[PDB]
């Protein structure tokens, strides 16, 4: 493709791939919160049990 | 900056960003991010012999 045409197709690929990374990170932050809570419970049980 | 030259009618399409050809490649090349205006007119009455 000629530059001005390629730029359109490339822009779509960059947006899609960057958006995919954003989705991945968001899900990891949410999962991290769940694991942190579990770790805190485990730490409490170690101390009290 | 005003760049002046004479070419054939069929070569007029080469005076543009992203284009290739024996004018675009060996005589007068514009950058892909070219900013400016291209003006052309038929000079057959003056230049042809």
């Amino acid at each position: 493709l000629d530059k001005p045409e390629a730029e359109v197709q490339i822009d779509r690929l960059i947006t899609g791939r960057l958006q995919s990374l954003q989705t991945y990170v968001t899900q990891q932050l949410i999962r991290a919160a769940e694991i942190r809570a579990s770790a805190n419970l485990a730490a409490t049980k170690m101390s009290e049990c | 900056y005003a760049d002046s030259f004479v070419i054939r009618g069929d070569e007029v399409r080469q005076i543009a960003p992203g284009q290739t050809g024996n004018i675009a490649d060996y005589n007068y090349k514009l950058p892909d991010d070219f900013t400016g205006c291209v003006i052309a007119w038929n000079s057959n009455k003056l230049d042809s012999k």
